[PDB]
RNA sequence: UACCUGGUUGAUCCUGCCAGUAGCAUAUGCUUGUCUCAAAGAUUAAGCCAUGCAUGUCUAAGUACGCACGGCCGGUACAGUGAAACUGCGAAUGGCUCAUUAAAUCAGUUAUGGUUCCUUUGGUCGCUCGUACUUGGAUAACUGUGGUAAUUCU
RNA sequence: UGGUGACUCUAGAUAACCUCGGGCCGAUCGCACGCCGGCGGCGACGACCCAUUCGAACGUCUGCCCUAUCAACUUUCGAUGGUAGUCGCCGUGCCUACCAUGGUGACCACGGGUGACGGGGAAUCAGGGUUCGAUUCCGGAGAGGGAGCCUGAGAAACGGCUACCACAUCCAAGGAAGGCAGCAGGCGCGCAAAUUACCCACUCCCGACCCGGGGAGGUAGUGACGAAAAAUAACAAUACAGGACUCUUUCGAGGCCCUGUAAUUGGAAUGAGUCCACUUUAAAUCCUUUAACGAGGAUCCAUUGGAGGGCAAGUCUGGUGCCAGCAGCCGCGGUAAUUCCAGCUCCAAUAGCGUAUAU
RNA sequence: CUCUCGGCCGAAGCGUUUACUUUGAAAAAA
């Protein structure tokens, strides 16, 4: 195939979309953007097959051009625009505030956030590197480059960033005993409490993680996220705690709820 | 490329063995006592059958304390006892394999329509059936190979618009009063 | 008589500047209730004017008990000429369509492309 | 449903195949009332093709002296709608088919500390000690003379 | 300074260079308008470089069918490696010069064949297996066959161009124009496969773009590929072959229950059709919903294969007479044919069922 | 398995190397 690719068939996207096989045979293919197109929700499926705040494509668009919907704060009109992890939606004309918090079964859950907590949003490192006299740079995991950051900030940490000024207001050090969420692989969306980072040269690292049942599990060292300092997270988590029930629990959750139903 | 979906099944199996006396007499023993069309109902309630224990057998060797083996065989046990054919007193996966095929037949919509006393007949529920004279809650059901859930047992009633039950003269009523 | 609407889902569309709702139909002998009936019976019960309610998608499920559907009220008549498809208001006579075919469109494209500038707008 | 049955002999027991049996795919024959899904010029010829269509695109925001409309006022440089043309972007996606291809393709796993990357997103953009209250020449659209039997020619 | 397992990395310092076929250091547009004589808020375009996204391109490791009537192959025109370079976006015999004689193979090299695009997968299957995968998702390749290029971030692009080869169109004979393995459609080939329809309403894509376009795609048409559901009658009364059940002593009685010649009766129930109106939809159709009409041979009439065995169901009747034929196999037919040709009856599946071929 | 480092543990080797077995991670959707 010379050059790149335009379309994304429908059963060729990713699985956490939730999307059907009979509505058509394509999917709106995220734009290019600050998240990797596997691990991002485009706006679309967000604002019309998880809010219903459309009902098709063009409504979606003609929502978006009235510029009401902001992406950290800035006004985004691309209606395939890559939304992903921490990321805060904002949407002042109704008046609510989103943050893209993975659920327990690794999809994007429909998160309301106070607006006090969408003024900020956290982001870890990717890598340091210094350039043009001596000046140190940040790259996150959101494609932002944050020129003169605290020299205590190495890779794998974890910074507070105000989504008004787009500066640091505080880090976590990646650290055993400091909470994280898994952002990738069978354990994504799960919340726990790092407990021992294993290090292998030249392969991938191995990070457990305990949850707060007791549960632990492992991760490669690029799918875990710090959220806290300690057993207290910096943000508000979904309504499932980040604690991963088996099928036989949720059965009987599910069962309980339907018993005192009525 | 097309946004359609080819998923399909067949819903029974035919045979090995096509002239034997045993199994034709067995068939056509099961079709008279339950008003079936043809043999081919008889086979699809056969495979369902087959198919459930298929899966309890496979369950069955697996261990005890086994996650999957208690997940899939307390559905199985539930899907089982929630449409009649199991009693709750004998929910264990071993008693899946003890089931037979007139336990199947037993919860078609025809053959509880006969036994309610709606019909005079097994072939006459049948052609009540079909003709939308009956009613399962409020929604008017019209295929004889509908299972009778256990829970929806008490509602099956005359289909309110019909005329023996909400007391509108069909057609030749009609015709033969207008003779008058 | 016995014509009953209820609305089981509703949101406010405050961004779309709407209502919108699924409704279903109580009929128990009649056939599936016109649009024109519901969009009254919508507009007395939410207080409104019916030429600001579209409502589409009518199915009615076997037995001929109810029918189910979907509706908006907008919040204005602009609002709705505005946001609604073009072919719900060619529904309520606010909109037209083009009395070409796909056939001639694209003959006559294909006729202008064979000339220069001004001599394009000579060829129909 | 972990299955067999007929056939060598005057008769028997074997070997052993032939035949029967069921499914699945293509074709074909006879037949066909309702209803829901649904494959469909692959096989032979990646053989040959009439005709039509299949890729175009303007915002408040690159260039408007087409009255083509319409002014409001009429010297208010330029109201607005705006064909055409220049500029920019796309046309490298999609669709089709399976000829070639036998460690090749492809699959899983790794590498680029060995490279390129329109676009989106963020950074950077008085960091350089050296007519500007705005520079020059064209060309298209348009107007007019044409050539060729003939072209999206010029 | 910072970093990595590992830099000849990142940053720093110094001496210079800096391509006329030149590197950045804004001579651009819109909307609001302002303050103190000059300063200015939102945007939109553009831009060197870095990062990011979307990739792409080379590599690493393991994995492929048949064939020895293919046992040695590559190396003089790179085969394997070394040194220096050229070219390339870069690592590399990628190419060149000079060197060394290497590199693969019975653990199947090399060569040949394939009715070979590879996978995810499909059919069958106790367990193990066998076969299929052109075909809607991913990857690859090609646009009649080769080859060479322009533009571009990205083609060795063919709904771009330049040639040659094979076909072939118009011509005023000088010239010009080609590429359906896109959607329809035609020819041909065949055992073998649908409309020169409607639409951008949905899914998405493109553009300067809320607006335009899209045979991508959607919707109908044809459609017994195949899969799901599912009519072709039900009941009562008679009358009984009648049967069980029942007392009586045989009849009888037993009128409880069942089945059927019922061209015996009888009213009930219906959808197949015809057909208003809704609903559906971009506009429709279909389905669903509802008026009216619509069943006694309810002629509104079920077929396809069989009836010696395998294998379920007639050594009944008529015709033929080793003929015609049937027969997958064994066999049947030569004047009393359970096998052919028919009638009647019967049975298997049933809106389906035979036949040929692959497996 | 032990001698060294850092706050009894966390670290370091290496016990010859494996095959095998169990676990964990990474593994498109259909
Ligand atoms: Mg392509
Ligand atoms: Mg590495
Ligand atoms: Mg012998
Ligand atoms: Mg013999
Ligand atoms: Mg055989
Ligand atoms: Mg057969
Ligand atoms: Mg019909
Ligand atoms: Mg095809
Ligand atoms: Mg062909
Ligand atoms: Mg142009
Ligand atoms: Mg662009
Ligand atoms: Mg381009
Ligand atoms: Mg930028
Ligand atoms: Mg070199
Ligand atoms: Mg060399
Ligand atoms: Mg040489
Ligand atoms: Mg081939
Ligand atoms: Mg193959
Ligand atoms: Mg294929
Ligand atoms: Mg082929
Ligand atoms: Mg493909
Ligand atoms: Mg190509
Ligand atoms: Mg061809
Ligand atoms: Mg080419
Ligand atoms: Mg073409
Ligand atoms: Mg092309
Ligand atoms: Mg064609
Ligand atoms: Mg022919
Ligand atoms: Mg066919
Ligand atoms: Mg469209
Ligand atoms: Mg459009
Ligand atoms: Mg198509
Ligand atoms: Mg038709
Ligand atoms: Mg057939
Ligand atoms: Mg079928
Ligand atoms: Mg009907
Ligand atoms: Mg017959
Ligand atoms: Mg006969
Ligand atoms: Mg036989
Ligand atoms: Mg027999
Ligand atoms: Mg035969
Ligand atoms: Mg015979
Ligand atoms: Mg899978």
């Amino acid at each position: 195939a010379r050059g790149p690719k335009k379309h994304l068939k429908r059963v060729a996207a990713p699985k956490h979309w939730m999307l059907d096989k009979l509505t058509g045979v394509f999917a709106p293919r995220p734009s290019t953007g600050p998240h990797k197109l596997r691990e991002c929700l485009p706006l679309i499926i967000f604002l019309r097959n998880r809010l219903k705040y459309a009902l098709t494509g063009d409504e979606v668009k003609k929502i978006c051009m009235q510029r009401f919907i902001k992406i950290d704060g800035k006004v985004r009109t691309d209606i395939t625009y890559p939304a992903g992890f921490m990321d805060v939606i904002s949407i002042d004309k109704t008046g609510e505030n989103f943050r893209l918090i993975y659920d327990t079964k690794g999809r994007f859950a429909v998160h309301r956030i106070t607006p006090e907590e969408a003024k900020y949003k956290l982001c870890k490192v990717r890598k340091i590197f210094v350039g043009t006299k001596g000046i140190p740079h940040l790259v996150t995991h959101d494609a932002r480059t944050i020129r003169y950051p605290d020299p205590l900030i190495k890779v794998n940490d974890t910074i507070q960033i105000d989504l008004e000024t787009g500066k640091i207001t505080d880090f976590i050090k990646f650290d055993t005993g400091n909470l994280c969420m898994v952002t990738g692989g069978a354990n994504l969306g799960r919340i726990g409490v790092i407990t021992n980072r294993e290090r292998h040269p030249g392969s991938f690292d191995v990070v457990h993680v305990k949850d707060a049942n007791g549960n632990s599990f492992a991760t490669r060292l690029s799918n875990i996220f710090v959220i806290g300092k300690g057993n207290k997270p910096w943000i508000s988590l979904p309504r499932g705690k980040g604690i991963r029930l088996t099928i036989a629990e949720e059965r009987d959750k599910r069962l309980a709820a339907k018993q005192s139903s009525g | 490329p097309v946004a359609r979906s080819w998923v399909c099944r067949k819903t029974y199996v035919t045979p090995r063995r096509p002239f034997e006396k045993s199994r034709l007499d067995q068939e056509l023993k099961l079709i008279g006592e339950y008003g079936l069309r043809n043999k081919r109902e008889v086979w699809r309630v056969k495979f369902t059958l087959a198919k459930i224990r298929k899966a309890a057998r496979e369950l069955l060797t697996l261990d005890e304390k086994d996650p999957r083996r208690l997940f899939e065989g307390n559905a199985l046990l539930r899907r089982l006892v929630r449409i009649g054919v199991l009693d709750e007193g004998k929910m264990k996966l071993d008693y899946i394999l003890g089931l037979k095929i007139e336990d199947f037949l037993e919860r078609r919509l025809q053959t509880q329509v006969f036994k309610l006393g709606l019909a005079k007949s097994i072939h006459h529920a049948r052609v009540l059936i079909r003709q939308r004279h009956i009613r399962v809650r409020k929604q008017v059901v019209n295929i004889p190979s509908f299972i009778v859930r256990l829970d929806s047992q008490k509602h099956i009633d005359f289909s309110l618009r019909s005329p023996y039950g909400g007391g509108r003269p069909g057609r030749v009523k009609r015709k033969n009063a207008k003779k008058g | 008589d016995t014509v009953t609407i209820r609305t089981r889902k509703f949101m406010t569309n405050r961004l779309l500047q709407r209502k919108q709702m699924v409704i279903d139909v109580l009929h128990p002998g009649k056939a599936t209730v016109p649009k024109t009936e519901i969009r009254e019976k919508l507009a007395k019960m939410y207080k409104t004017t019916p030429d600001v309610i579209f409502v589409f998608g009518f199915r009615t499920h076997f037995g001929g008990g109810k029918t189910t559907g979907f509706g908006m009220i907008y919040d204005s008549l602009d609002y709705a000429k505005k946001n609604e498809p073009k072919h719900r208001l060619a529904r309520h006579g606010l909109y037209e369509k083009k009395k070409t075919s796909r056939k001639q469109r694209k003959e006559r494209k294909n006729r202008m492309k064979k000339v220069r500038g001004t001599a394009k707008a000579n060829v129909g």
